[PDB]
């Protein structure tokens, strides 16, 4: 019962942001690279974990995690899922122009 | 160092089994717990199970109980996954997870995946 | 008992600081090493022993620098700066224990500490020496 | 004014680790190298525990951050190296045995050793059980990873109670609260000399010969909702299991070297039967009910149970020793139902080479013990593991025993080290006389 | 010499009463660890050194809790209940030694010990603490 | 720092004397044991800890027997025979270095030591045991 | 002795020559050393000397 | 008297420990063909 949006919009130097509802929704994010394994971007909804930049970040609510983003590139094209514990979102795909 | 690397993709006829390693170096292999997760191309990531190589202590989804057996090699620091009565829905991606350079030892989420091994059955 | 007025108020508590006086080292009532049999158990129970020296012998060596060696209680002549603590006496000697109370000042024990050695016995001492002059 | 006054023996405590140290109670009546856990310098306990209650204080705990925990299971890890570095080895046991069946649980295996004399070669027979045999015509089954160090018969494997207590200058504060957490803060503390009797007991799935609880069974885990960690089940009152090996074992000794004599197992006499466990039916049928109770005010509803999906033999069995000899037994008659004397019978299987911990190096081989063994098992607890992603509707228990450090989180849960800070500064209206 | 007035009146010990303090803890003369050559006899050695501190700590511990830390003889203000010992001045430090003086009170030292630390020390900082206030 | 006033004058040292009374024995801020591991670094490491706690208990136990336990500096009323050192005031204090005032007395500082305990503690507490006695 | 325990041959570069060696008690101890010419053992020591 | 334990403890443990790094004669226990001298 973890569920996120598919696709949201978003430009460089505006920020990509992305609501998850459920039960301890949002525990991590990954941010899944076309062609190889996703990659832990924040765990424990709001901590960083090394070797990912500082713009990558989130917030947290009663039930919705919000993964905030700010000053998006075009390197960061990737799909995002929202898990918790051993559940997971549905996927959100970024949309830069 | 401190990575996890598997085996070759592999396609099957359904009916069939198919064995799915993941070798582990850099790091203390039987310290960390090895999670299996899919994802199938078009679909939410799924959650197999966990193996931690202690002594094997394999959990499961009730979407794969019966079929799924992980074993393991602690002498050569490998973590198999052996899928049973393969059919046409068991095609995905399949990632052997864990938790090293994490804080947290609540043992969720995974920050260290394998390199991919996609299976078509 | 020891450390039986830990939730107590600190009137109450300072009355009965020789209790937790006593088992800082002792040690030697409980055990000698022991020579009734004649491992494991071994190098961990020595390093213990030394241990319980070196946390002992620190505090009657801050207490000896400043000027404090023999007693329990002693009164000093440094000033209280108010930025550590704005508390009054009956907020803290009748409402307060112990514990809230190191909580607070933790940040600043360490200068304090160094007033402590400065201030009073490293002046005093030259002072006095300066007095029995005649 | 106010001036400082530095006080020597405030009652003031912080959060650290230290060393430990055992100390056993006054039952020196050893009368032989025993008591593997006690060994030869574990010093006689306090005959009166000062036992000191708190008031008008509630400090927290972490069970699961306890360095206790890690101490004991180092120290439980290095006895069992000391205690079988002097035993004899089975370097020259590794050799091709030559076994035939009885029948059965039991392999007779004839095989060539060196005698004391170097250069004379002897052919002797043993008994040995299957699941201690690999096949190759057959060998034993570690030989080709490491080193295996038979248990010396004159030591014992009985755990007697052992203290942990904090040296001088240091404290343990246990928890007086009937029904606690686990982590989180107890109202009721109490500083103590040091612990009660532990009982260093090697055990899987069923936590033996330890601490009750008062009032009620309390669950325990990390947040018990997360799957990966297992779930301590304290148990309120004790079942009774009746555990035995009901077959006559005679004891062969086996020339092997200088003093290094091998204790295998000589004829089998009277009746080739199966090791098994008697754990009631009426107490455990109460006792998954009142387990029920706990889990369901966690929950919201049904909560069913299932036996082990698999691992080594050692998790999915029921491990423990039953005087001197290992057990292994099958704990499916346990839980297998789906919860909201004729008594239950467990087939249990005896292995001789174990390697407990799973660390790579010594594997002891227990000697057999002459005649009928029986043993007491107790039961203070259970280990638990949560089923993975399902459906709401309801939730399966597997059990499971992880890492050791889950057995002594049962009886080290009460217990927490911190270091005591006698000096404290506190401002006073006393002044000392000046010098001037 | 160390215990040579083992046998003397308590008059006559009490004047030599140094040479015993001094050797209780050196020591430090006859050896250091030693390091000029780089077995039982360093398990043995070390666990005597670390024994003849925690002993000697004891002592000045007791000393400081009873506000003697510094001195060799101090006097003290709890009075001697004559429960103890019907002995008189004359009939103890000039006509007896201390050996069979330990032998007779032995049984109550621990609650006359338990007197120096609670009658007077405990007492009398809590009357100075309350004296040095004005 | 440490031992910094080692080429300064007697009177330009004599100020802080606390800063290399405090690193004799500490010891435990660079270390407990350290129980964050659990060789022949063991063994080393052990030995010197007892040895740093063996000559420092030396020092407080010669103060202590000079009834200067307490203190840092403290006067006495041993008169100075002149036999020993034929300088004065201020060819010692303004003008010279404690180094060289070490090499030149070692000779003969036992007999003073032997002096400090005999000719004023030992008959100091002699007459304050007397003079408490009315 | 070989076939009840192992043999390990004395090392040619030590000697077993007894050297005098003294038993010390550490500080804070004492050794009380009796001085009676004709002494029995068991039993009181009239002129004892510490050591 | 509590001294001649602890000597004796100490010679066995003396005995011992010279003899730990000392030449093993494991392998000197085979069929030795004796025959005498006179
Ligand atoms: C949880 O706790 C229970 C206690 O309720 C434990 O059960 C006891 O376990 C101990 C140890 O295994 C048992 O003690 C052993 O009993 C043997 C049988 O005793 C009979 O035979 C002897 C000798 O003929 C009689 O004296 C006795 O009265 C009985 O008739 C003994 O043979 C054992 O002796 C050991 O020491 C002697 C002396 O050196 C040796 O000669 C022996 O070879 C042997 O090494 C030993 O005393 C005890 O019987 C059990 N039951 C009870 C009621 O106490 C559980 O084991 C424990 N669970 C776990 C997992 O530890
Ligand atoms: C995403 O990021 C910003 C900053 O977090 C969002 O701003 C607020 O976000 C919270 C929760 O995400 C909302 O409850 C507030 O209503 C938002 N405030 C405003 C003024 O929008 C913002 O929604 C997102 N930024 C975008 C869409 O550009
Ligand atoms: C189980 O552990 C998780 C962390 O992995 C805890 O989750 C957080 O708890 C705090 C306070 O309890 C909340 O404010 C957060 O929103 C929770 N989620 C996250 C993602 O941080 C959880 O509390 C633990 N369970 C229990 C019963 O304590
Ligand atoms: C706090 O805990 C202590 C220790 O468990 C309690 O003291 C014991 O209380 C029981 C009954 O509650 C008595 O039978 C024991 O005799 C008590 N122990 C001693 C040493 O006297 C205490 O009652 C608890 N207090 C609260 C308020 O919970
Ligand atoms: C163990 O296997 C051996 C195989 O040789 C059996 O030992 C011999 O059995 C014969 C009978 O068939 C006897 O005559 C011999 O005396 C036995 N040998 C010895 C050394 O006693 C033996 O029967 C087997 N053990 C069991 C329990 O079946
Ligand atoms: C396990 O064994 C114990 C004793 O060895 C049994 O307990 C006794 O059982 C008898 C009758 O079976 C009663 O008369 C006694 O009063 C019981 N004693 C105690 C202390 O309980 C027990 O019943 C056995 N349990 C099983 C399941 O076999
Ligand atoms: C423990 O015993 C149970 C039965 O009591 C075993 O479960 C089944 O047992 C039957 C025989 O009655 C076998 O035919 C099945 O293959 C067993 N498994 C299943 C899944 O039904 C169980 O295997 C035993 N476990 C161990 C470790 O011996
Ligand atoms: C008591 O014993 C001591 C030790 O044996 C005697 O002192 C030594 O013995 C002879 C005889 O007196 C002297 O020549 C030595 O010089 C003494 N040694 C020292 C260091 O003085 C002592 O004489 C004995 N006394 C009695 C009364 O028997
Ligand atoms: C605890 O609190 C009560 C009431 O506040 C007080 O009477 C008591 O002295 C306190 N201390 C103890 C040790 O009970
Ligand atoms: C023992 O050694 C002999 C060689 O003399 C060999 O013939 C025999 O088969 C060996 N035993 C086994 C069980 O292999
Ligand atoms: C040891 O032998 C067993 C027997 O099958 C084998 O499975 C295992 O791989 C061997 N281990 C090594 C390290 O050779
Ligand atoms: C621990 O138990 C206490 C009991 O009051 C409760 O307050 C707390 O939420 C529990 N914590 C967890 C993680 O279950
Ligand atoms: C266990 O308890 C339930 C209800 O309390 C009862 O129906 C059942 O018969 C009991 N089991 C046995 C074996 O009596
Ligand atoms: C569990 O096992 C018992 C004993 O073998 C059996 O009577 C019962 O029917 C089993 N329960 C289930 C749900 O299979
Ligand atoms: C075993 O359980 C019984 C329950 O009646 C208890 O009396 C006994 O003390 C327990 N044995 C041990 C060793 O704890
Ligand atoms: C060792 O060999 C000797 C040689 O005669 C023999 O007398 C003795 O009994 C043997 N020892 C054992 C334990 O067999
Ligand atoms: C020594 O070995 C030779 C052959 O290597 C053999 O013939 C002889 O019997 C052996 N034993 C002796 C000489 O005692």
């Amino acid at each position: 019962a973890l569920t996120q949006p598919r696709s949201v919009s978003g430009s460089p130097g505006q920020s990509v942001n992305i609501s998850c509802t459920g039960a301890y929704s949002g525990l991590g994010w990954y941010q899944q690279h076309p062609g190889r394994a996703p990659k832990l971007i924040i765990y424990e909804v709001n901590r960083r974990p090394s070797g990912v930049s500082d713009r990558f970040s989130g917030s947290k609510s009663g039930n919705t995690a919000s993964l905030t983003i700010s000053g998006l590139r075009t390197e960061d094209e990737a799909d995002y899922f929202c898990s918790a514990f051993e559940y997971f979102g549905e996927g959100t795909k970024l949309t830069v122009l | 160092q401190v990575q996890l690397v598997q085996s070759r993709a592999e396609v099957k006829k359904p009916g069939a089994s198919v064995k799915v390693s993941c070798e582990a170096s850099g790091y203390n292999f039987v310290d960390h717990y090895i999670h299996w997760v899919r994802q199938a191309p078009g679909q939410r990531p799924q959650w197999v199970g966990w193996m931690n190589p202690q002594w094997g202590q394999v959990n499961y989804a009730r979407t794969f109980q019966g079929r799924v057996t992980m074993t393991r090699d602690t002498s050569i620091d490998t973590a198999y996954m052996q899928l049973n009565r393969l059919t046409s829905g068991d095609t995905a991606v399949y990632y052997c997870a864990t938790q090293v350079k994490l804080d947290s030892s609540a043992g969720y989420p995974f920050d260290i995946w394998g390199q991919g091994t996609m299976v078509t059955v | 008992g020891f450390l039986g007025a830990a939730g107590s108020t600190m009137g109450a508590a300072s009355m009965t600081l020789t209790v937790q006086a006593r088992q800082l080292l002792s040690g030697i009532v409980q055990q000698q090493s022991n020579l009734l049999r004649a491992t494991v158990w071994g190098i961990k129970q020595l390093q213990t022993r030394v241990l319980a020296i070196e946390r002992y012998l620190k505090d009657q060596q801050l207490l000896g620098l400043w000027g404090c060696s023999g007693k329990l209680i002693c009164c000093t002549a440094v000033p209280w700066n108010s930025s550590w603590s704005n508390k009054s006496l009956g907020d803290i000697w009748d409402n307060m224990t112990w514990m809230q109370w190191d909580r607070e000042i933790s940040n600043y024990t360490n200068t304090i500490f160094r007033l402590l050695e400065e201030s009073q016995n490293q002046q005093e001492k030259n002072e006095k020496d300066l007095l029995a002059l005649d | 004014d106010l001036w400082v006054t530095v006080y020597y023996g405030v009652p003031v405590w912080k959060e650290a680790k230290t060393t430990l140290f055992c100390a056993s109670d006054a039952k020196a009546y050893d009368k032989e190298v025993r008591n593997v856990w006690a060994t030869h310098a574990c010093v006689p306990t306090d005959p009166n525990p000062q036992e000191i209650v708190l008031e008008n204080v509630t400090e927290n705990f972490n069970m699961w951050k306890n360095d206790m925990v890690d101490q004991m299971h180092e120290d439980i890890i290095s006895l069992w190296d000391q205690s079988l570095k002097p035993c004899v080895k089975l370097t020259p046991l590794c050799v091709t045995l030559n076994c035939k069946n009885v029948n059965g649980e039991i392999k007779n295996c004839s095989f060539n050793t060196t005698t004391e004399l170097r250069d004379k070669k002897q052919k002797v027979y043993a008994l040995f059980y299957k699941p201690d045999v690999v096949p190759l015509e057959y060998i034993l089954i570690n030989c080709n990873s490491s080193t295996i160090t038979q248990a010396c018969p004159k030591v014992s494997f009985d755990p007697i109670p052992i203290h942990y207590c904090a040296p001088a200058g240091y404290a343990i504060l246990k928890c007086n609260n009937k029904t606690f957490n686990g982590t989180g803060p107890c109202n009721n503390v109490s500083t103590v000399q040091c612990t009660h009797g532990i009982k260093p007991v090697v055990s899987t799935q069923l936590l033996l010969n330890g601490s009750l609880a008062e009032e009620e069974i309390i669950v325990r885990s990390e947040n018990l909702t997360n799957n990966i960690k297992t779930i301590i089940v304290h148990l309120n009152k004790s079942v009774e299991i009746n555990c035995t090996r009901p077959n006559n074992n005679t004891r062969k000794s086996v020339r092997i070297g200088p003093g290094q004599w091998f204790y295998a197992t000589g004829e089998i006499i009277g009746d080739i039967r199966e090791a098994h466990c008697n754990i009631s039916r009426e107490t455990w049928n109460s006792t998954l009910i009142q387990v029920k109770e706990k889990l369901r005010e966690h929950y919201n509803k049904t909560i069913k149970f299932e036996p082990s999906s698999g691992g080594d033999l050692e998790v999915t069995t029921h491990s423990f020793n039953c005087r001197g000899e290992f057990f292994y037994c099958n704990t499916t008659k346990l839980f297998n139902e789906t919860k909201l004397n004729k008594t239950i019978i467990l087939p249990c299987r005896i292995k001789q080479i174990i390697n407990m911990w799973q660390e790579v190096g010594r594997a002891m081989y227990a000697p057999p013990i002459e005649g009928n063994i029986t043993c007491k098992s107790n039961i203070t607890g259970l280990l638990l593991t949560w089923d993975g992603g399902e459906n709401s509707t309801e939730g399966v228990f597997r059990p499971g025993g992880g890492n050791m450090k889950d057995n002594w989180r049962s009886e080290l849960y009460k217990y927490k080290v911190v270091e005591i800070k006698p000096l404290g500064v506190a401002p006073t209206k006393c002044k000392r006389k000046v010098v001037g």
